[PDB]
C-alpha cells in the first residue's frame, strides 16, 4: 500500500488505475516533492557549511 | 651481488597486480560517477520504464 | 596515549611491540608479516607471534573531520581520492628503487 | 558458518550470544546498544558486556569495491528514509 | 534459523552454545556427554550444565565486509611499500 498509493488530480487513489499520462504527472510530481525536501536541507547544510 | 634481488610485488594479491598493471602501463584510475547527488529527471521516452522511475525516487 | 605503526607509519588502534626489536607496530600488519617472513621486519631477527607485548594503553584519538568529511558520498570521494595517492606513492617507490 | 546479527539482519564475521536472550549478535552493535541503552535489545532484560558469548569461527577490485560501498551505502541509507517514511505513516 | 552440531555435524534442533569454546551442540547429545565425561570433545574444556545457554533466534555483501575488504587490501599494499623502502633506504 505505501507504495501503490499516490495522489493524483488533488486526491488519493490507486496508481494502477490512473491513466499512463496521468500516472507520468503524479511520478513527476511525487518526485519534484522528493526534490524539493533535499533542497530544503542542502540550503540548510551548506549555510552551516559556509561558517 | 652483495644487495638481494628486489621482488616488486611481494605480499601484493592477483587484485593489486592487475592495478600495478594498470598504473605501470600508465592508464588514469577509475573514479565514482557523483551525478547522483544532482539526479536529472527523465525524459518522456524513459518514464514508459518504471523501473527506471523507481530507481529515480529511490536515489 | 598516541603510538605510530612501524611498518605503516599510520596511528594504530592496536599497539604491539616485537620482544626482538624496539619498534611498535598494529598488531594485524606485524601478523600478517610474520605469517610470510617469520622475522622482525626492522632487525631481521627470527620472530614469532608469541614473542608479542601488547600496550593495552588507551591508542591514538580519532583524526577530526574535515569540513568536506561530514558526509557519507563525499567520504567515499575524499577515500577515492586518498587511495589513488597511496597507490601513486607505492609505485613512485619501485622506480626510485629501480633508480 | 553464516551467522546473522539480531541488530543488524546482516551476517557478520564476529558472532557473540549473549546470555540474557540467547540472540546472536555482531560484537560491534551489541557494545554500542549495551554502551547506550544498557538493556538486552531483544529481551529488553539487563544485560552487560561481560554476560557476552563469543561463538565459535578476496578482493577484485579497488575502483569496484569503492562503487559497491556507494551502492551499498545508498540501499542502507534508503531503508532509513523508509522506515522513517512507514514510522509516520 | 539452524545450525551444526560440534559433536557431530549434524543439524542442531535445540541449540546450546559451549561457553569455553562457542560451539553449538545440540542439548541431547551434550547433556548426556556432560553426565558422562563432563568436557567438549574439541576444547576439551570442563563444562556444566547450567552453562547449556541456549539460543533462540539481506543479498549484498555488507558494509563490515566490504570495509575489511579494503583493509585487507591497504595491508598488502602497506607492507609491500615497506619493503620498498627497506630496499630503497638500504
Amino acid at each position: 500500500c505505501t507504495s501503490e498509493i499516490i495522489l493524483s488530480k488533488d486526491k488519493f487513489t490507486r496508481i494502477a488505475i490512473l491513466p499512463r499520462e496521468e500516472q507520468m504527472k503524479a511520478l513527476n510530481d511525487e518526485f519534484q516533492m522528493y526534490r524539493g525536501w533535499m533542497n530544503q536541507r542542502a540550503k540548510r547544510a551548506a549555510k552551516v557549511e559556509k561558517k | 651481488t652483495h644487495l638481494p634481488v628486489p621482488d616488486y610485488d611481494a605480499f601484493l594479491t592477483k587484485c593489486m597486480l592487475k592495478e600495478m598493471d594498470r598504473m605501470k602501463k600508465k592508464e588514469e584510475m577509475g573514479k565514482l560517477d557523483m551525478s547522483r547527488c544532482e539526479l536529472p529527471a527523465p525524459s518522456a521516452v524513459k518514464g514508459v520504464d518504471r523501473k527506471l522511475w523507481a530507481k529515480v525516487l529511490r536515489n | 596515549m598516541s603510538f605510530v605503526c612501524g611498518i605503516s607509519g599510520e596511528l594504530t588502534e592496536d599497539p604491539v611491540v616485537s620482544q626482538v626489536s624496539g619498534h611498535i607496530f598494529d598488531r594485524r600488519l606485524i601478523v600478517k608479516f610474520i605469517a610470510e617472513n617469520g622475522t622482525d621486519p626492522i632487525s631481521h631477527g627470527e620472530l614469532s607471534e608469541d614473542q608479542l607485548v601488547s600496550l593495552k594503553s588507551g591508542g591514538t584519538g580519532s583524526a577530526p573531520r574535515n569540513v568536506s568529511g561530514t558526509s557519507i558520498p563525499s567520504l567515499l570521494k575524499m577515500l577515492q581520492d586518498e587511495w589513488d595517492t597511496v597507490m601513486l606513492n607505492s609505485f613512485s617507490l619501485r622506480q626510485q628503487l629501480q633508480i
